[PDB]
């Protein structure tokens, strides 16, 4: 019965998101970010609005999706670089 | 019209490894291709940023406005517009290269070949895209498309530069991938910030021998030296 | 539902409640409710369109739960099947 | 041939830029303010077809014997020969000359340019940090707490550099010790030396009625660095929550401001305050002047490497009074 919409999301918030996991993600061996992860913060958004039976999503289910996203991306590194990953993504997550 | 998508073994396209050894597919069956585009991330921030803005006006639901205002302005057409279309251009129209056409056509089949051999040469390997007669074919067959877009009679010199430019722009790519020595005697000799003429790297290096023309590609992709004023002059810019 | 969902908890209190009875593992939890509930699925003017899905790996030790986390989704999803290794071939899971 | 064009003689003639380097930050380490001189003269003394654009090295041999030459005289204090060697930094650029040589002016300058990199490799050799750097001065981060400490210190640093051959007649000298430094250019800066200064380019573009808002708080900014600095010390990078000590009356101002914004902005007995001025380089248009004062406090803030998360919710807490989102481009 639920379909979400992106009505006013903050693409930048988004953009610059994806722009510093790609640019991170240039690691040969980690785990490879691509558009599809971007759809994919956009997806889960929607899945956090769809479980308030919401039909906007909030700025807290793009948050979220957002945090979920780049904690998954961060625990895909070999532990000699996950605590300066943590400390470069920490500006976008921990604004919630 | 094979129209075949893939990615390449190893998953990601690998820049130390071969396109032959990227790719699975043989040299037999490389050559039917027409094109062969190798698509690559480049992972700029500018172009992921342009990319990630637009994702984001698909997803919000912009992109519908957005193409219905591109086709009343006539900068897009819908899908069976250009369907009638391709099928109009396909039973009204069949170009000829005007003379003009087959002689640029032909010299620019010696000039590829001509760049096949000395990339060969200097890789002393036989590349895995053959750049055979068969390729020419398929520049014509571009071309012929090109002029029959606007049911042109004749396909004109014109549509002989966006071939030419179309066939550099992928299978070009696809195809076209002691020195320590040279180059530290040239960190040596000339300092940062002065300028050395070509001529004379040229006359001092091959008089002790194309070892010279690598170690300016080397440290030209270095930031250590820039070829600079018509590529005249060898500018030691970087470290 | 329309009640329970307006509380602001809501999201946190489903997310518990996934596979209740595995401890811990709340990013796992977190991935399972988001994609269970999915993200919207859309077709830009028709020519365009864009999965809904959102599709998620467990990738981890043995004896942490996976498979049952699975097994706790079979029971959980309307729509949904169970394969296990080789058990499964290329068109026993496409189509044949 | 002098008469033609030349695409390397023209390079030579137009281009003349030092790579100056200026790492931006708060700096709780006290920073060597060095001030430089005679590096042209040392770089002559200290220096050393298929090079094009070189200098003949006959001809710079020549000029370095007779620098050498003119200094031992000055050495001996023949007051002519120390003027001459103060004015050679003159002829070396001065086309009118007689023996003017694009050349020689290039071949100078950019030895020059690789010298000042040799001093700052000299510097962060012992152990130090460069802040800035340009052919007049040298900002340094010492890897020390306290001016009463290092008045020794900075004296050895000095005396270190000056005994390298390298840099034999440089004029080192020690023109300001900073206790607390912050820093993103040198039109842009203020700190405690060793009392507090404050200069801001930034300042100027602000509307009239922002511009002693701005004032008062980098004063209280340096004031709680400060606070925490020596707070830290007493306990035992050092700034780590210094947001908290004004944090709270900062967003309370802001809101307060804000209002009075709405009340007064389309005001004719107030709109002559909150008119942005015109000035040289005036680079962009705004339309929310107290946006532009946050932007600018932010901005000085977030130059705290160690503490940005603070910094960065803070900037969160104060955009959210314009309703503006964390990463809008007008933010
Ligand atoms: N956090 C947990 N809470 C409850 N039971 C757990 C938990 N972690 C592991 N178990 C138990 O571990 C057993 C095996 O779980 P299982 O689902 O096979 O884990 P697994 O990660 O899939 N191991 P594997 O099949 O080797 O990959 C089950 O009987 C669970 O009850
Ligand atoms: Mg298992």
């Amino acid at each position: 019965k639920i379909y979400p919409k992106l009505h006013q999301m903050d693409m930048d918030k988004v953009s610059r998101v994806y722009a510093d996991l790609r640019r991170e993600s240039i690691s040969t061996g980690s785990f490879p970010i691509t558009v599809r992860h971007l759809e994919s913060i956009l997806r889960i958004a929607e899945s956090f609005a769809k479980m308030r039976l919401s039909e906007f999503v909030s700025s807290y289910d793009l948050d979220r999706a957002i945090k979920v996203v780049v904690d998954s991306f961060v625990d895909a590194q070999k532990v000699s670089v996950r605590r300066q990953l943590r400390r470069s993504f920490a500006i976008y997550t921990l604004g919630h | 019209s094979v129209l075949a998508a893939a990615n390449p073994i190893y998953g990601r396209y690998d820049d130390l490894k071969s396109p032959g050894d990227n790719i699975d597919f043989q040299t037999t069956i490389l050559s039917r291709f027409d094109m062969i585009f190798i698509v690559k991330d480049d992972h700029n921030e500018e172009r992921d940023i342009s990319i990630a803005n637009h994702v984001i006006n698909i997803h919000t639901g912009n992109a519908n406005a957005m193409q219905n205002q591109q086709e009343e302005n006539g900068s897009e057409i819908s899908i069976e517009k250009m369907k009638r279309y391709i099928t109009y251009c396909r039973l009204k129209c069949a170009p000829r290269l005007s003379p003009q056409a087959a002689e640029k056509l032909s010299s620019n089949f010696v000039t590829i070949r001509k760049q096949l051999l000395i990339n060969e040469l200097e890789s002393t390997e036989r590349s895995s895209i053959p750049i055979t007669i068969r390729q020419l074919e398929a520049i014509i067959r571009i071309t012929e498309s090109l002029a029959k877009l606007e049911l042109s009679p004749i396909a004109q010199e014109r549509h002989v530069d966006e071939a030419i430019r179309l066939f550099q722009a992928s299978t070009m790519d696809a195809a076209s991938q002691e020195i320590r020595r040279f180059e530290q005697e040239l960190k040596r000799r000339l300092p940062i910030g002065w300028s050395t003429s070509y001529q004379t790297l040229r006359r001092e290096f091959v008089d002790t021998q194309l070892a010279l023309d690598k170690a300016l590609y080397a440290l030209e992709k270095h930031e250590t030296i820039q070829l600079r004023h018509q590529g005249q002059n060898i500018y030691r810019s970087g470290v | 539902f329309r009640k329970i969902s307006r509380d602001r908890g809501i999201i946190d209190k489903i997310i518990s409640s996934m596979a209740p009875s595995i401890y811990g593992h709340r990013d796992i939890k977190t991935a399972v409710a988001c994609s269970l509930f999915g993200g919207v699925p859309k077709n830009v003017n028709g020519k365009h369109s864009i999965r809904g899905d959102i599709n998620v790996l467990l990738l981890g030790d043995p004896g942490t739960a996976k498979s049952q986390i699975l097994k706790y989704v079979e029971k959980t999803a309307h729509r949904a099947v169970f394969a296990t290794g080789q058990g499964a071939s290329a068109v026993g899971l496409t189509a044949s | 041939i002098q008469n033609d064009f030349d695409l390397n003689t023209s390079w030579i003639m137009n281009d003349s830029e030092f790579p100056k380097i200026n790492n931006s930050g708060v700096y709780d380490n006290v920073v060597l303010d060095v001030g430089v001189d005679n590096l042209t003269v040392n770089t002559i003394l200290t220096s050393a077809e298929f090079v094009h654009d070189a200098f003949s090295n006959d001809a710079l041999n020549v000029l370095r014997g007779m620098l050498k030459e003119w200094w031992d005289e000055a050495l001996k204090e023949n007051s002519t020969a120390d003027l001459l060697v103060n004015s050679l930094a003159s002829w070396v650029q001065n086309p009118n000359a007689k023996l003017f040589d694009g050349l020689l002016r290039y071949h100078v300058h950019n030895l020059t340019k690789k010298a000042l990199l040799q001093l700052v490799n000299e510097f962060s050799a012992l152990g130090s940090t460069i802040v800035y750097a340009d052919r007049n001065q040298i900002l340094i981060k010492t890897n020390k707490y306290s001016p009463e400490n290092c008045y020794a210190y900075s004296q050895y640093m000095m005396k270190a550099v000056r005994t390298n051959p390298m840099f034999s007649y440089l004029d080192l000298n020690i023109k300001r010790y900073w206790d607390l430094l912050i820093w993103m250019d040198k039109f842009n800066f203020s700190g405690l030396a060793c009392t507090a200064v404050s200069q801001w380019q930034l300042k100027k573009f602000l509307s009239p009625i922002y511009q002693p808002e701005f004032e008062d708080w980098m004063m209280i900014i340096l004031d709680s660095m400060l606070k925490t600095k020596q707070s830290y010390l007493k306990l035992n990078n050092s700034l780590n929550g210094f947001s908290h000590l004004f944090s709270k009356p900062l967003m309370k101002r802001v809101k307060k401001l804000f209002k009075n914004q709405q009340e007064f902005i389309l005001d004719p007995q107030y709109e002559a305050d909150y008119v942005i001025p015109v000035l040289p380089g005036s680079h962009l248009n705004v339309k929310n002047p107290l946006l532009e004062l946050v932007k600018s406090l932010c901005h000085v803030m977030l130059l705290s490497k160690s503490t940005i998360l603070e910094i960065r919710t803070l900037r969160k807490e104060l955009l959210k009074i314009f309703e503006l989102r964390e990463f809008a481009k007008v933010a």
